[PDB]
């Protein structure tokens, strides 16, 4: 370390066994430290006992994400370009069924490459470029081929800002350890100056270049590469060059107008992607705020303020150490970032924001479950990293007697409640279904819980849905339809290939899933809540912050003394959430196809991918493999010899990989030792082993190779199960 | 120019009310809640004079004072004042 | 702050160099030489126009039986005797090292003054133009590029195309 | 050794002071007004295919055309970084010529201004009666900047 510290060598450290705590990787050989090294590679209890750097690394090794997201996207714009189908698909939507990727016909490959639209062999897409891409106030294949290198530009450069940190002799403390302004900036002008800037390049150019696309043409029979300058003459069709107004204000006359916007709500008949005549106004109406907003402020003051009786004395002082944490100001974030992603996953499917979605079924549910697993994979995290706080981050105990020191005060308490909450749920929240089986398999419907047997009567309606689609008669101005076409009141006519959204009815078989979610969302959180709370000390172990937030398990005593910790609460809390999301998905498509998705023809006699089979028959939790899993999936297990086939052909692996997790999840440890030697023996006889003491998995590594597999198994299983029942009918 | 010239002046007016209005409303700050209609410093009535806003609001209503009739149902009567 | 960054053979890279480059000699002067309009013409009838082809891949064999032979003999007794094991003298060997080759065996050696010194003076000559030849040929090997790319009409491959003025190739000069 | 590049509060400003100084005579248009009778406008893309700005300027150009535009700004940029190395100093620049004692003839020295020295001492009668020589010519630079797009067009000078 020790090596040359000094002052006295540019000469870099390539060669001399080890580094990472101090009777380190020792001279003496071993393997464990090769999963060490990668694991905990990023961490901070080592590197130095002194903040300083760390924030000087994380602001750099951050960077290389943007740059990456940036090398990525490029190979997607390039891809969504010269491996074309976008040109072809756009003159010809409702019709196509898009591609970007294609094999090369090496070995078996080609089956994977199967006629997708504007006349070519390839593998489809459920990742709605070709639909952000509607945008292109321009169109052209080589063009995206500029947007593309425009991408690699931001990268190399927005990747030499990461040389232009840590490796360059760095900023320091004040720079972040004065926080005083940060959000001031961020939200004001980027949050703002994007949404803002996005406005300017969202009616300028895009609106017009799909105002007269929503009809016909073949591009360049429209939208030149410059055309949209000073020429405010084509902006003539889509409202005035302000005619006699000057910089809004009022001494304005309308005997017949009101600038672009003229607010919509509903859905283009010919392109139901929601109206764009709005899409400017809403982004404009954003930015303003941010534009005004990012103009606080300088900190404590506002939190150093409102206290009460039982309230939070420490509210006041809610962390000096919120300029001195990270692990704290990351975990907070993840809960939001994360919880603020799966709020996407709704406003999307019950309010499409891109031209051609809904009709495009599979190219926005992929979405609504990809976005859905982040608004969850980022939340258990958002707990883990709080545990990482709760255990260690600060130097000593300087933080004292406050909102927390409070919450903890009760702790065998906040989690005392929550518990019973769950068993109240569960009993009202799952055995509920099991009634049905036991009594519908007993069979007496009189007494089930059907949308019709237990008292509810051919209506759901009177709640709040029915006071949403109907609200354009309040303080409400209006604009034909609602806000989200899926609401109770009025309207039908949505689309001329297939369908899109319509009411979406409820009652029971909507009533009780909606409740299983409760109990599922709740017991998830119990285990993370109590997990992060009891982070450091307890009446099973108090001497219990003494290593780190991991540690395998304290020891055979006290009865059990194993799981405890909170790596592990963030190990069995993943375990749930994989359900939390994995059953919410299961919900949406079985609805969204049992009803909604389906299809018009004469007299628009609606014909769902399934005549609402849901009805009386998800209520039975077998119906959930009678009507689901065994019904759909018949497309997965038919999928051989085709074009997609890579799904069925995954769906066996990964429906294997999962069923390999249990081995990592379910087993001892001096076991594979006791085994690894028999091995090590046979090894020595030929003279072939010892060097680098081969060793079994690091108790908790073992759990690391559970879980992670159990998910990348149990998950892509459906990622396959899905793309295979929306491609092809649906 | 145009009517928008009598509206250049008009822009001047919105902008002005808001700034003028503004210094007073942030002046003796470090205050937060509170004023006279609550806890301790009574001299009641409503009162009389304390300005920013009343004065400005009264002006937006006014600006429509002299351009009145001229823009409206265009010109009528034989000199409404009687004087030559 | 400056790379770390290398070598050591930093000593050997430099002798496929005098290999690569001197060598490009062979192409540089014979080409242009060629001999414009010699009088003229290039015609090779002789072993070549009637005995059923002459070479191509008997070409290589004979062709680099020799290069064969000689390129090997080239670096692998450039010099290095001692020629085995077992502790470090670095290059990745000099496991010849302290012994050149032989303790009083034969005339391993060239030349008096117990070494191999091809005398002291001659930095001249080959420091200059020669590690020139390295440099030179960088840019009239960057001519190889200019000299022909553009696959004289007789083929557009993967049709961008991507605009059009007029042709290109070689013979000397330039429109400009 | 490896080349250098010292950042320190405000190199970025000495070379940023300089960048605009060069751009203050690369301001060009009104510094040398005979330069453009109409040359401020580059005259892009007006093929005998097609078109310029748009309604333009149209009663862009005749031209001084061409190619060999990169090679210039590169090759004479292959000099900007030489009066930046050579006069690091150790002087011998005047390599003179091997023989010939007749080469007293000098020229200047190192020049900044009326030359070798200032020169011809002897002066003042009439002419008669560090950054301001910088400051005012961005107040000449950024001025044509908006004057490229200097239009209200639909309307025009409200002022007037
Ligand atoms: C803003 C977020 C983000 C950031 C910057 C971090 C940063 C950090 N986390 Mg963390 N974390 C996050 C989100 C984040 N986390 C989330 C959402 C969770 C919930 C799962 C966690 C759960 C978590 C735990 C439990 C731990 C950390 C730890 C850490 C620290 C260790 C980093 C390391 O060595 O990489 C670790 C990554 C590897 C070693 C690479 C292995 C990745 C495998 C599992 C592959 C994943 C499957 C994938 C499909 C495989 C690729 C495809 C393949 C099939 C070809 C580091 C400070 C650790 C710590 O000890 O604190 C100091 C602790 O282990 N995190
Ligand atoms: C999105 C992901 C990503 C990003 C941006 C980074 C970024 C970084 N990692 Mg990292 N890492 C990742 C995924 C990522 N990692 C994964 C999945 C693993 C497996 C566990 C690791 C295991 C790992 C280790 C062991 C180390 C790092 C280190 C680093 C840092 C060193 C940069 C450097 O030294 O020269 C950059 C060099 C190049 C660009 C040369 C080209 C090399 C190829 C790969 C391209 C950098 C912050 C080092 C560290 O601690 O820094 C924080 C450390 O040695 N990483
Ligand atoms: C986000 C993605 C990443 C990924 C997963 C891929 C993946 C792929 N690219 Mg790709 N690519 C990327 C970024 C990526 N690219 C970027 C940033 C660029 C810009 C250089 C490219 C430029 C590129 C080209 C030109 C090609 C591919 C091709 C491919 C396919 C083969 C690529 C390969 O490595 O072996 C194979 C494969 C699907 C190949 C393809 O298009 O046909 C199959 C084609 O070779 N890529
Ligand atoms: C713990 C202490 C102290 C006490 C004793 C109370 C007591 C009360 N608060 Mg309260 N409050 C406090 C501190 C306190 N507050 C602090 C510090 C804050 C700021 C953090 C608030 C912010 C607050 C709000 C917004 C409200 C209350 C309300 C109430 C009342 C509930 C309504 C009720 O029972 O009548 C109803 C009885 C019927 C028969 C009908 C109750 C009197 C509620 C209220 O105003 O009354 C409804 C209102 O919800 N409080
Ligand atoms: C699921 C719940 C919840 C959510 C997310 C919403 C969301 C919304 N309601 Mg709403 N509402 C709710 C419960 C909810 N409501 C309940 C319980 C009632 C009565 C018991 C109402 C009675 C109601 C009325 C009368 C109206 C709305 C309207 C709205 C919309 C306008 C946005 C707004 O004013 O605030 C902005 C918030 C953010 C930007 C964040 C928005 C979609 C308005 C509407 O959409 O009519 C066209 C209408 O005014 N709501
Ligand atoms: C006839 C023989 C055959 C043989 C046995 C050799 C042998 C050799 N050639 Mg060689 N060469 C040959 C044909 C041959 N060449 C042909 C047909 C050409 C085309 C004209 C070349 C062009 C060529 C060049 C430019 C160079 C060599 C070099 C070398 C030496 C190192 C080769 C190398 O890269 O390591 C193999 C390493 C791997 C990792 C594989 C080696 C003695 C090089 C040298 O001088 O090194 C001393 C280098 O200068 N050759
Ligand atoms: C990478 C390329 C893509 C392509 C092919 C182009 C091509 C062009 N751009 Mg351009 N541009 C692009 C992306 C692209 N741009 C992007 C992403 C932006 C940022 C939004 C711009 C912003 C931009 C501006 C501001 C301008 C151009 C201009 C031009 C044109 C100069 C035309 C000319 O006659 O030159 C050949 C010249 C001859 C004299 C013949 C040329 C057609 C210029 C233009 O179109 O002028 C009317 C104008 O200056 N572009
Ligand atoms: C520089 C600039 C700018 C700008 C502008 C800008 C600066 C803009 C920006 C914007 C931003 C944005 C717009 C954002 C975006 C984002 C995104 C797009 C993302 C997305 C996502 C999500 C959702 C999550 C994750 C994933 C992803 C990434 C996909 C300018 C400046 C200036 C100056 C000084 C001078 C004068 C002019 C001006 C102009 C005044
Ligand atoms: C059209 C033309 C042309 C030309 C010429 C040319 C013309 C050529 C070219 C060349 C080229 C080069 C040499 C290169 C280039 C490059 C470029 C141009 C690029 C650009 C850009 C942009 C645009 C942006 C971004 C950046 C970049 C750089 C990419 C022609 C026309 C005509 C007519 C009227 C008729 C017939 C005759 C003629 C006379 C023929
Ligand atoms: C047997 C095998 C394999 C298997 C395999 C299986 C049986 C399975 C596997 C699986 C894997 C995986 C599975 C991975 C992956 C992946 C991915 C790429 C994913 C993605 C994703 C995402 C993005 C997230 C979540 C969802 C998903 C999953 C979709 C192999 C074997 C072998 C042999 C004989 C010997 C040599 C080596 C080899 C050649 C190797
Ligand atoms: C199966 C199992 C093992 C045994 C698993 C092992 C030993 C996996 C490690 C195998 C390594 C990854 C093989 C690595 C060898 C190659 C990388 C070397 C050759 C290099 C390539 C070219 C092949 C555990 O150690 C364990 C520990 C704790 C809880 C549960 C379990 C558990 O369930
Ligand atoms: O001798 C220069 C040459 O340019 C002159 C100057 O002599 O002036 C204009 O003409 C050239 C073209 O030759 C332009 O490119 C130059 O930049 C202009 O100032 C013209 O008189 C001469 O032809």
């Amino acid at each position: 370390l020790v090596d040359r510290d000094p002052i006295k060598t540019s000469f870099e450290q390539w060669a001399k066994p080890g580094h990472f705590s101090r009777t380190i990787a020792k001279g003496p050989d071993t393997t464990t430290w090769i999963w060490n090294l990668h694991a905990d590679a990023h961490d901070f209890d080592s590197h130095t006992s002194d903040l300083e750097e760390i924030s000087r690394k994380v602001f750099s090794a951050h960077f290389g994400q943007l740059s990456i997201i940036f090398l990525w996207l490029s190979g997607m714009y390039f891809h969504g370009a010269r491996f074309s189908n976008y040109e072809a698909w756009l003159n010809d939507p409702t019709h196509i069924g898009p591609s970007a990727q294609v094999v090369w016909p090496i070995v078996g490959q080609e089956i994977l490459n199967g006629d997708v639209g504007g006349g070519f062999r390839g593998i489809q897409i459920t990742s709605g470029f070709f639909q952000i891409w509607r945008a292109s106030g321009i169109t052209s294949e080589l063009q995206l081929y500029c947007t593309a290198i425009g991408a690699l530009v931001f990268a190399g450069l927005m990747l030499f800002a990461g040389w232009f940190h840590y490796h360059k002799a760095a900023p320091k403390l004040a720079w972040f350890q004065d926080v005083e302004s940060m959000l001031n900036h961020h939200l004001a002008g980027l949050l703002g100056l994007g949404s803002l800037s996005w406005a300017r390049h969202q009616v300028h150019v895009s609106l017009p270049i799909n105002q007269f696309l929503n009809a016909g043409v073949d591009p360049k029979e429209i939208p030149l590469p410059h055309e949209f300058i000073l020429n405010r003459d084509l902006l003539a069709q889509l409202y005035p060059s302000f005619a006699e107004g000057a910089t809004p204000f009022f001494t304005l006359n309308w005997s017949k107008y009101a600038d672009f916007l003229t607010f919509r709500g509903g859905l283009d008949p010919l392109t139901g992607g929601l109206w764009l005549t709005d899409i400017a106004h809403h982004h404009l109406a954003i930015a303003i705020l941010f534009l005004i907003a990012g103009h606080m402020y300088r900190i404590k003051d506002i939190l150093e303020a409102h206290k009460g009786p039982f309230t939070g004395q420490g509210h006041k002082g809610l962390y000096e150490i919120l300029t001195t944490s990270w692990h704290a100001q990351l975990s907070i974030n993840l809960a939001m970032l994360g919880s603020l992603t799966i709020v996407v996953a709704q406003h999307m499917y019950s309010m499409p924001p891109y031209p051609y979605l809904a009709t495009d079924y599979a190219t926005q549910l992929s979405l609504f479950t990809h976005h859905m697993w982040i608004g969850g994979f980022l939340i258990v995290g958002a707990a883990a990293h709080a545990a990482i706080f709760m255990v260690r981050d600060y130097d000593p105990t300087t933080r004292y007697n406050d909102l927390l020191d409070r919450v903890l005060r009760h702790r065998d308490a906040i989690i005392s409640h929550l518990n019973w909450v769950c068993i109240f749920l569960g009993f009202h929240s799952f055995g509920l279904y099991i009634h049905n089986d036991t009594m519908s398999a007993l069979g007496r419907p009189q007494d089930m819980f059907s949308d019709t047997a237990i008292q509810l009567q051919p209506v759901f309606a009177q709640w709040i849905q029915n006071t949403h689609a109907l609200a354009p008669g309040t303080t409400a101005p209006g604009a034909t339809a609602s806000t989200s076409l899926t609401w109770g009141g009025g309207d039908l006519v949505a689309v001329g290939n297939k369908v899109a959204l319509l009411p979406i009815p409820l009652g029971t078989a909507d009533f009780l899933v909606h409740h299983i979610h409760a109990f599922t969302i709740h017991v998830t959180v119990l285990i993370l809540l109590k997990g992060v709370l009891f982070a450091r000390s307890s009446r099973l172990i108090p001497d219990k912050a003494n290593l780190g937030f991991r540690f395998p398990c304290d020891g055979p005593g006290r009865g059990g003394t194993c799981q405890v910790s909170a790596w592990d609460h963030v190990f069995l809390g993943l375990f749930w959430m994989y359900n939390s999301i994995s059953v919410v998905i299961f919900h949406f498509s079985w609805k969204m196809q049992s009803d909604v998705w389906g299809t018009i023809n004469d007299q628009g006699v609606v014909t769902h991918i399934t005549a609402g089979n849901f009805a009386q028959s998800s209520i039975t939790i077998n119906g959930w493999l009678r009507d689901f899993l065994w019904a759909q999936a018949s497309q997965v297990i038919q999928s051989y010899g085709s074009s997609l086939s890579a799904y069925g052909l995954f769906f066996l692996g990964a429906h294997f990989v999962w069923a390999f997790s249990l081995m990592f999840l379910f087993s001892g440890r001096g076991y594979w030792q006791e085994l690894i030697e028999s091995i090590v023996w046979a090894h020595n006889k030929l003279k072939v082993a010892p060097a680098t003491q081969p060793r079994a998995l690091s108790i908790v590594q073992g759990r690391a190779v559970g879980v992670t597999h159990y998910l990348l198994g149990g998950i892509a299983t459906t990622w396959a199960f899905f793309l295979a029942r929306i491609i092809a009918v649906g | 120019d145009y009517i928008g010239s009598s509206t250049n002046l008009i822009m001047v007016t919105t902008t002005t009310l808001m700034l003028f209005a503004g210094r007073f409303g942030l002046a003796p700050s470090a205050n937060r809640k509170a004023t006279a209609g609550l806890k301790l410093e009574a001299r009641e009535s409503g009162i009389q004079t304390g300005d920013p806003a009343g004065f400005t609001l009264a002006d937006t209503l006014a600006c429509g004072a002299v351009g009145h009739i001229m823009g409206v149902g265009i010109v009528l009567g034989l000199k409404n004042t009687g004087v030559l | 702050s400056d790379p770390e960054s290398l070598r050591w053979n930093v000593q050997a890279e430099l002798v496929h160099s005098r290999w690569a480059m001197l060598g490009a000699a062979g192409i540089f002067i014979p080409e242009f030489l060629t001999k414009l309009g010699i009088l003229n013409t290039p015609s090779w009838y002789t072993a070549g126009e009637q005995e059923y082809f002459t070479d191509t891949t008997t070409l290589f064999i004979v062709e680099l039986v020799f290069i064969g032979w000689a390129e090997g003999r080239r670096w692998a007794d450039i010099l290095n005797p001692g020629c085995v094991n077992t502790d470090p003298i670095f290059p990745n060997n000099k496991l010849t090292g302290t012994d050149v080759g032989y303790p009083g065996g034969l005339w391993f050696d060239p030349l008096g003054w117990g070494s191999a010194s091809p005398q002291k003076l001659k930095e001249l000559r080959t420091k200059e133009i020669k590690n020139g030849r390295l440099a030179m040929l960088a840019v009239m090997g960057a001519w190889f590029q200019h000299i022909y790319t553009g696959t004289g009409p007789i083929d557009n491959l993967f049709a961008a195309h991507l605009a059009d003025p007029h042709a290109t190739i070689f013979a000397a000069f330039t429109p400009k | 050794s490896d080349p250098e590049g010292t950042g320190g509060f405000i190199e970025p400003k000495w070379l940023a002071y300089g960048e605009i100084i060069n751009g203050r005579y690369a301001m060009l248009g009104a510094v040398g007004a005979i330069a453009p009778e109409i040359l401020g406008k580059a005259g892009l893309i007006p093929q005998e295919t097609a078109l310029p700005w748009f309604r333009t300027g149209f009663i862009n150009y005749w031209a001084d055309s061409y190619t060999l535009f990169v090679f210039e700004m590169a090759l004479m940029g292959f000099a900007e970084h030489r009066r930046f190395q050579d006069w690091a100093k150790p002087g011998s620049m005047g390599k003179q010529y091997f023989l010939g004692l007749e080469k007293g003839l000098g020229g200047s020295g190192e020049p900044a201004y009326p030359g070798g020295p200032f020169f011809n001492p002897l002066g003042f009668g009439k002419d008669e009666k560090l950054k301001e020589v910088k400051n005012g010519r961005l107040a000449m630079l950024a001025i044509l900047g908006y004057f490229v797009q200097a239009l209200v067009t639909g309307v025009g000078p409200y002022q007037n």
